[PDB]
């Protein structure tokens, strides 16, 4: 928010919509200021976000963050088995790969 | 013109090079700023049209997963580097521009170091494409398209040359978009919308440009309610 | 859940509309000021009710929408035959059921 | 070859959120912040 | 034209009265159904201007609470059902209208009731205003204003005689707006947006009007980006 604030700009509508149902909700003081009631807000891990589809907030802070995430290998199995015909053990009948 | 339409959008621009340009509008009605910002960003970022690396042939190399003698860097590291530059043609005429560089020996081979092409530009001229020891020999032709969006290098397989290995396509000129809505007080009544949205680009084209792209594409699409049926 | 929740929140001074039109009028006025809440305990109704009443069903939302009231908030709302005094959300999951099945009674 | 993810993938941290990818979002709808940088990956809270 | 404009968004109607109207248009790239029913939902809720009651009085009520003799209804139903009355004004030059009612005795107050004004019509003629007994004395003016989407009572505060009692402005003829974003499958690719936007309204417009009303003012703002500063 330093940044923000040299960079031109302050609060959003939307910035000051999501605190209303965050303060009726307690994760900020009531009566300081917007200023000052995101940082409450921003120290609890969480932070206001825009739904990105219609660009209007998402009621109620969200938290976020850096979090490792590794991926996984995938097994000879992950390779989805499909058979529709095919070989048949000798002795047994049944279907065989 | 005097009291409604005098008081009209006043656009003012910021643009440093061309890469950021923020851009502010006020004032606006009640809640429209976001009504604007918002369709501009998703326009911004899926719809507008630039140039990526498309193809790459290294003469000795036949796959991608080679790794060339002299050379530090591996073909998958260089081809991902590549990745990075960023390109600027000027004109239509110019829809597949093919790179060339032929560095030897002890130097370091930058995007300056490509052989000029007549209309096109390198904006990414210092970025690190490899490190070449001795009798190291890199002699490559770097294909580099204009097109939308991102396009893996198995959905467009490109065939210059037949040891030649594709690209991953990094298309949207626009890498962020980024609009706030900050309340703004005009004489009688305070509730005021007032829309400043960020925009920042690879070079390819500029934040005015791609804005400029944007609101068309919206404009085109609120025509498309013309005929009922 | 979260859609059909309602809220309070500060008890400070009386909480008595029952009774007194002095009552409507003042924890009103000092609802509107900052010592009583949109949804305070007080009986019949919480200034949140006594500021919003919503004639048809759809009124009720579009306050919503506009940033009026909550969705989980207390109001005061008049269905079919009843003044209901239930939340925004309420109201709304009953339309979602009443719309899934349009037999809505 | 080259595996870049996809939807049929399995990704998880260390504490032990184990989970596929079941949507791959457009950049361009996905949730963002004020700044307009987005976020990569939307775990849910229930899972917690 | 044949390959890339042909392929064009089918605009699709469905409109049985003035009240509901489907809209369909597809195909479209990819997440563009949302970025344009989204804007054009915002504006057909708050920008489609409109008619709502904005003060009533009652001539021997002071407060808003207080019930009148020979009435069954109290002064806070009868403002609500006050809420639910659509008038239709012809021209600008009607910008704030009073309409008129004194009713007495055993009859049923229906909004047909109000003395007609010029250039002002009532589409809410049966309206249900109040039961009178006998005795019953009921005389009011009731304001009637043009304006955009909700203004809480308390936010206007009207003040046209002393002992009157503002009400909550209801101002569309747009009811409700959804829209609908399904995939559709055309040939080559299969991810497509197809947007279809239902549209209800009080009847005073149409949903195709509104529509058109809509797109335009979006249009309209999108020109605003002309002049830079």
């Amino acid at each position: 928010f330093g940044k923000r604030k040299g960079e031109g700009f302050g609060v959003d509508k939307r910035e000051v919509e999501v605190l209303r149902r965050a303060e009726k909700l307690g994760l900020v003081t009531p009566g300081k200021t917007p200023e000052e009631q995101l940082k409450e807000l921003f120290l609890q891990g969480k932070v206001v976000l825009y739904d990105g589809r219609t660009g209007e907030p998402i009621e109620g802070p969200i938290v976020v963050g850096q979090m490792f995430i590794m991926k996984l290998y995938h097994m000879v199995e992950d390779k989805m088995h499909a058979r529709s015909t095919g070989p048949y053990s000798l002795i047994t009948q049944q279907p065989l790969g | 013109m005097l009291d409604s339409k005098l008081k009209a959008p006043v656009f003012t621009v910021r643009t440093q090079g061309r890469e950021y340009g923020e851009f502010v509008l006020e004032p606006l009605e009640r809640g429209f700023g976001v009504t604007l910002g918002n369709p501009l960003r998703r326009i911004l970022l899926s719809s507008i049209p630039g140039t990526a690396v498309t193809s790459v042939y290294i003469e000795d190399v036949l796959h991608e997963f080679s790794t060339i003698p002299g050379v530090k860097e591996d073909v998958v590291e260089i081809i991902l580097n590549l990745k990075e530059l960023v390109v600027r043609f000027l004109n239509p005429s110019l829809q597949t521009v093919t790179l060339l560089l032929k560095a030897e020996g002890p130097k370091e081979v930058k995007a300056r170091d490509f052989l000029p092409v007549a209309d096109v530009e390198i904006m990414n001229p210092d970025l690190h494409i490899a490190t070449l020891e001795e009798g190291g020999r890199l002699n490559m032709e770097v294909r580099v398209d204009r097109g939308v969006g991102y396009v893996p290098a198995e959905k467009h397989g490109i065939k210059d040359r037949i040891n030649a290995i594709p690209v991953d396509a990094v298309f949207s000129p626009v890498r962020r978009v980024a609009f706030q809505v900050e309340d703004t007080r005009l004489g009688q009544r305070t509730d005021l919308d007032k829309l400043t949205l960020r925009i920042w680009t690879d070079g390819s084209v500029t934040p005015l440009e791609a804005l400029n792209q944007a609101v068309e594409i919206l404009r085109e699409h609120l025509t498309y309610f013309s005929n009922p049926q | 859940y979260y859609i059909t929740q309602v809220r309070k929140e500060k008890k400070g001074a009386g909480l008595e509309f029952a009774t007194p039109e002095e009552a409507l009028a003042a924890h009103e006025r000092g609802e509107v000021a900052l010592n009583a809440p949109i949804k305070v305990a007080g009986r019949e109704t919480s200034v949140g009710r006594l500021k919003y009443v919503f004639a048809n069903p759809d009124e009720a939302l579009l306050a919503v929408a506009h940033g009026i009231v909550d969705l989980q908030d207390v109001v005061t709302v008049r269905y079919m035959g009843k003044r209901l005094e239930t939340s925004p959300g309420r109201i709304l999951f009953a339309r979602i059921v009443a719309e899934a099945v349009e037999d809505e009674k | 070859q080259k595996r870049k993810l996809q939807v049929g993938d399995k990704l998880a941290n260390r504490h032990g959120n184990k989970g596929v990818v079941a949507k791959i979002l457009p950049v361009e709808d996905m949730p963002h912040l004020p700044d307009g940088t987005p976020v990569d990956v939307i775990l849910n809270p229930l899972g917690v």
